[PDB]
RNA sequence: GCCACGCAGUUUUAUCCGGUAAAGCGAAUGAUUAGAGGUCUUGGGGCCGAAACGAUCUCAACCUAUUCUCAAACUUUAAAUGGGUAAGAAGCCCGGCUCGCUGGCGUGGAGCCGGGCGUGGAAUGCGAGUGCCUAGUGGGCCACUUUUGGUAAGCAGAACUGGCGCUGCGGGAUGAACCGAACGCCGGGUUAAGGCGCCCGAUGCCGACGCUCAUCAGACCCCAGAAAAGGUGUUGGUUGAUAUAGACAGCAGGACGGUGGCCAUGGAAGUCGGAAUCCGCUAAGGAGUGUGUAACAACUCACCUGCCGAAUCAACUAGCCC
RNA sequence: GAAACCUCCCGUGGAGCAGAAGGGCAAAAGCUCGCUUGAUCUUGAUUUUCAGUACGAAUACAGACCGUGAAAGCGGGGCCUC
RNA sequence: GUUCAUAGCGACGUCGCUUUUUGAUCCUUCGAUGUCGGCUCUUCCUAUCAUUGUGAAGCAGAAUUCACCAAGCGUUGGAUU
RNA sequence: GUCUACGGCCAUACCACCCUGAACGCGCCCGAUCUCGUCUGAUCUCGGAAGCUAAGCAGGGUCGGGCCUGGUUAGUACUUGGAUGGGAGACCGCCUGGGAAUACCGGGUGCUGUAGGCUU
């Protein structure tokens, strides 16, 4: 058997609103930068983050996105936080005026940087604003329960690409 | 209704572990504190004076002055919304050293060896400790025998 | 004078023993727990029927007595009076509380209501966890029918559900039916009075030697 | 756990290796889920029901779908489970006819919701075989063994009940 | 290699702290059930022992090894969640100087003065620090969970978080608190929770599989009505049993002798009660499951047999319905 | 004599430590002796309640004058919590 | 209950219902909801006293008792307070 | 391989009984003039060196008790977070993580620092 490689980037997309939140989770959501619901963040994966991903598992559904969410991601929802604005990336000069001194200056580098979990990837993802996709068309399952009970919350393995198809 | 006794609560806070009554062992007193390390604060019952209060068991504070039988320490204690640093006069008996910062000191003086010796020797090293990284891919053998098949089994009561 | 017991049914108080704090605690309904022929050795009676509680709940004294006189009666009616063993397996020890008031058409009769409302003590009841043994009946194994009728009819005197579990057990020991043949044999048990002593191979070879011989 | 139209999944697990065996055995399970990572999630809660296994402690080497090897054959199914009612627990044994084995696990699931309320995560299934027309117990499913099995479809009802709604003849049953 | 002072209702890595949940009582302290084995005594005593209970039989107390059941104000053991600290430049390492403190010692400790070290020594996120003046408030209430009093309460009192109060909007017909989601004025798209016979937007799908008939059916968190106990209604399931050496059910017979068995007696003869369950004929028969006779008697059952020729029976269990 | 005193043995404290309870304690903190007055004169700091106000109580020091012991030491009231 | 558990009852236990008792609470009302009883008058409930139709008995008849469908109709005149 | 003096951790070291102990040592032992205490030279203090390893002590033994450490109990009990899950309730099941304790069955029975002796 060939086990493969445990997957070292997840997608994350907070599902639950506003309203209601304990306090950790809500600290643990700002950390992940989710402070709204339908907000995607790359998170590249350990065990801090695993544990962080385990406190806020019932606000956010997540998975390992592919390279195909990843592209379509960067290229329809990219922003970037230049001088604290969200500047959408219509340019690479804006990519690489930001980003240039760690070797990112495309969009390519930038997916590069993300899909590969490189040496600054905590610099190329932090420069991306959050992504703000659009209600999931088709609709949900159930918001309220986990996934591997027949409803949306906690970790899809792969099903996020699928997420992410209808989320954006 | 609760009264404000010094004592109240420490019922077993205070008491000693089981089978270790009597004679205080005397490496406690042998132990030295300097200035500006870092103690854990217990309070052992068997000795009555300079005993810490209930509210510090348990926490660790800096030593900043030593006398002939106890020592100050600034420990943190949060009062509603504020934290202060407190000075409390503790006794030898209820303190110990903290081997969180023992370790520190020791990784310290590690990596100041290793920088030494990566300077030394041309090649660059990894310093910053990191989280644990997902597995990585790797071959599992049958070593040809097939796999156990597990199953639920029935139920049945018991007792 | 009892309360009906729907009004104690429920485990919601903590355990209230009777104790130095809580004085002044009459007597539990229930004394006799163990009937029949007690006397009987292991082997005589292999066959044990116990009455599994399903509810956490409490049970109290005076159903405990019921169940105990509706088994003890139905039993010496079928097996005879030296053909079974029973032991109830609950003690009354939490003691139930009453606030009393007057049962009279005033409450200015210095009622005051709900101010100082820790009650007397009213009674005893025993608390009862789902899969916890009530009674248990040790007989022949041809009383099995018996047995299960006794417990069956003793079930109508408690609240809650019960369940009726022929155990796997021989008589009242922990060991087996099928393993307590060959065990008494290779003399790992030893018969005294209606339980069994195991002995371990460890300890001095006197106590090894005064056996095998 | 839901539904959907149940598959059989191979998932074979292990132990993480330790200075105490560096090889633990493997493990395998047949798990019928809607989908793998159900699969994943099902094999490790039965995994530390049986062995002391958590899914931290330990990992899954293969998770893989069980096709089925003859579906174009009809045949007898026999499903050992056990469920938790909503006094106790039971253990069942069941059968359908079917031509896939995980269509017959779909179907146990569905006629234990209709017949005893059982809702999918109450249910354990422990067993499910594939059995010969002389083995079945039910009568249900020996009625079909019949080389001449012959009945009509006696009372049809009509279905396009609304194509058209409003009509001048009214429907017929009989065909 | 390198990309801000600093911060955090967060994790990780180290390192301490605790005595709740659980568990335990053949471990202490209390509570507590039942037998068993021993041998001393102001235990009762014990039948023939006064005579040296010549004796040894029982019940006590006591001891020993076990055994049933417990604790908010018990505990050996002992979680989860939790609380503190640390994760460097105020650090590390070299020298040197001061001291009235300490002292075998150029000792120890503290301070001070120069010098060299940047891989900035976990993850993630965020710009921080600091001062002055200051209103209103100081009746709260509710929900999950923990929890005290009380039979309970839309009762009274606490812990944690969130909410209402201060908050509109979609859903729960209706509703301060439930579920979703928080709000500038709009257009388009899509959803949440919830829904899609008609009111009323949307299943006018040739939806799938079953269950259920109610002469008070049932119909969706909070929530707005029900239990024990039953059913030969029906549907699944468990265990056991009988059967071509012919089951089951029907129809038809035998159902005895001792013995109208013993002790009960005024009749109890098999059946107002106490013990025991013999034998033989065999096809079987209980010296009796019931009816009953004042009592006899006459019936019935369990037991066998005949006719009948293929499957049947019982006890449970839990779904809907009653 | 069931309990007067004397002796041996076992004895983890099942005693005692003024009192309520809890903690603590065995060549102890208990019991008995000997000597004593640190239950004295002072300044600050600190802990407890806490608003980090006071009182009360307490802890660690420092400066005198002493007590005790061979000495190390210990003692400025009561083993600690009123 | 001459026998006989269950015609009629039901100890020890245990499960409910009702709001015609009395409590418990204090949510509404203190810029006021006229506070007991009787009289008068209407309507409603059924957990049925009688009457209609029935089932059961330790129902021979008579009387009585238990239960079902059942609230259509009736349930009075007085002494004392 | 051991001992003595002073110890650190304070039972893997304790408790009961049995066996062995070469050489130093530690002891038991002898005595009361002095020092010093007693009802008593028993203890304490002092001065010794005839005898003895009998005892202490050291090592070993016991299907030994205890203690220490494992397995089982058991992914059980319990538990963080979740659901418009079930159930009249009592409570229970599932998802997401963590995870005990008896009984029962094994193994072990002091380690060591400083200073000074003995052991061919
Ligand atoms: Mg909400
Ligand atoms: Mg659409
Ligand atoms: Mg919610
Ligand atoms: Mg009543
Ligand atoms: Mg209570
Ligand atoms: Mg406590
Ligand atoms: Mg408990
Ligand atoms: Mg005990
Ligand atoms: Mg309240
Ligand atoms: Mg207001
Ligand atoms: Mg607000
Ligand atoms: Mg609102
Ligand atoms: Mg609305
Ligand atoms: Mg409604
Ligand atoms: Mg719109
Ligand atoms: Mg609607
Ligand atoms: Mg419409
Ligand atoms: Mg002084
Ligand atoms: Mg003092
Ligand atoms: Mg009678
Ligand atoms: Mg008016
Ligand atoms: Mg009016
Ligand atoms: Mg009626
Ligand atoms: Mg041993
Ligand atoms: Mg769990």
């Amino acid at each position: 058997f060939y086990v493969p490689a445990e997957p070292k980037l997840a997608f994350v997309i907070r599902i639950r609103g506003i309203n209601g939140v304990s306090p950790k989770v809500r600290k643990v959501l700002q950390l992940l930068r989710l402070r709204q619901i339908f907000n995607g963040t790359f998170v590249k994966l350990n065990k801090a983050s695993i544990n962080m991903l385990r406190i806020v598992e019932p606000y956010i559904a997540w998975g390992y996105p592919n390279l195909k969410s990843v592209n379509e991601l960067i290229y329809k929802r990219g922003y970037g936080k230049i001088n604290k604005k969200r500047i959408a990336l219509t340019d690479n000069a804006l990519i690489a005026r930001s980003l240039g001194k760690y070797g990112i200056i495309c969009m390519e580098d930038l997916i590069h940087e993300i899909y590969t979990v490189g040496k600054r990837f905590k610099e190329a993802n932090n420069f991306l604003w959050p992504f703000k996709l659009s209600s999931p068309r088709g609709g949900m399952k159930k918001k309220t329960t986990h996934f591997v009970e027949g409803g949306d919350a906690g970790n899809r393995e792969d099903q996020i690409n699928r997420l992410i198809r209808r989320m954006n | 209704t609760n009264t404000k006794g010094k004592r109240r609560g420490t019922r077993y806070m205070f008491s000693r572990p089981f089978r270790k009554h009597g004679v205080v062992p005397l490496a406690t007193y042998m132990r030295i504190y300097k200035k500006g390390d870092i103690v854990d604060i217990k309070g052992m019952g068997t000795v009555q004076k300079g005993m810490p209060h209930k509210c510090y068991h348990g926490k660790t504070g800096r030593v900043y002055n030593v006398t002939q039988h106890a020592v100050g320490i600034v420990v943190n204690k949060q009062v509603k919304g504020k934290i202060l640093a407190k000075r409390i006069n503790v006794r030898i008996e209820h303190i110990k050293h903290s081997k969180s910062r023992d370790s520190f000191l020791k990784r310290v003086k590690e990596n100041d060896q290793k920088k030494k010796e990566a300077k030394e020797k041309g090649t660059w090293v990894q310093l910053k400790r990191q989280p644990a990284p997902p597995r990585e891919a790797h071959f599992v053998r049958t070593n040809g025998k097939e796999p156990e098949l597990l199953e639920p089994i029935p139920y049945e009561f018991m007792a | 004078g009892r309360r009906p017991a729907r009004c104690y049914r429920y485990c919601k108080n903590k355990p209230y023993p009777k104790s130095r704090f809580c004085r002044g605690v009459p007597d539990a309904k229930i004394r006799i727990f163990d009937l029949g022929r007690k006397k009987a050795k292991v082997d005589e009676f292999p066959l044990g029927g116990h009455m599994v509680s399903d509810e956490y709940e409490q049970l109290s004294s005076e159903a405990l007595e019921a169940a105990r006189i509706c088994a003890n009666k139905y039993m010496v009616k079928s097996c005879g009076r030296d053909g079974f063993h029973m032991r109830v397996r609950l003690h009354p020890f939490h003691v139930i509380r009453i606030n009393k008031m007057l049962s009279c058409a005033g409450a200015d009769r210095l009622q005051t209501g709900m101010r100082g409302a820790f009650g007397k003590p009213q009674g005893t009841v025993a608390r009862v966890h789902i899969g916890q043994v009530i009674m248990s009946i040790r007989t022949k194994l041809q009383n099995e029918e018996h047995v299960i009728e006794a417990l069956r009819r003793a079930k109508f005197k408690f609240p809650g559900r019960q369940k009726i579990h022929i155990s796997k057990k021989w008589g009242f020991t922990k060991f087996n039916a099928d393993e307590f043949e060959d065990m008494v044999a290779k003399k790992c048990l030893i018969p005294d009075g209606c339980g069994v002593k195991y002995v371990p191979s460890h300890g001095p070879l006197d106590k090894w030697r005064v056996l095998h011989s | 756990k839901a539904s959907g139209t149940l598959r059989e999944y191979k998932v074979v697990g292990r132990c993480l290796p330790t200075p105490k065996c560096h090889t633990p055995p493997l493990y395998r399970m047949r798990i019928f889920a809607p989908n793998h990572v159900v699969a994943k999630s099902r094999f490790w809660y039965f995994v530390s029901q049986l062995k002391k296994m958590k899914k931290s402690s330990g990992e899954i080497v293969y998770c893989g779908q069980v096709f089925e090897k003859s579906p174009l054959r009809v045949k007898n199914f026999g499903i050992w489970l056990r469920y938790d009612s909503r006094s106790g627990t039971h253990n069942m044994y069941r059968e359908y006819r079917d031509l896939t084995t995980a269509g017959a696990v779909t179907q146990c699931y569905r006629d234990m919701g209709a017949r005893h309320r059982a809702r999918a995560h109450s249910i354990q299934i422990m067993k499910v075989e594939e059995i010969a027309a002389s083995k079945c117990r039910r009568p249900a499913v020996k009625q079909f063994h019949d080389s001449k099995i012959k009945f009509p479809l006696p009372h049809r009802v009509l279905r396009r009940q609304h194509k058209p709604r409003f009509t001048t003849k009214r429907p017929n049953t009989f065909f």
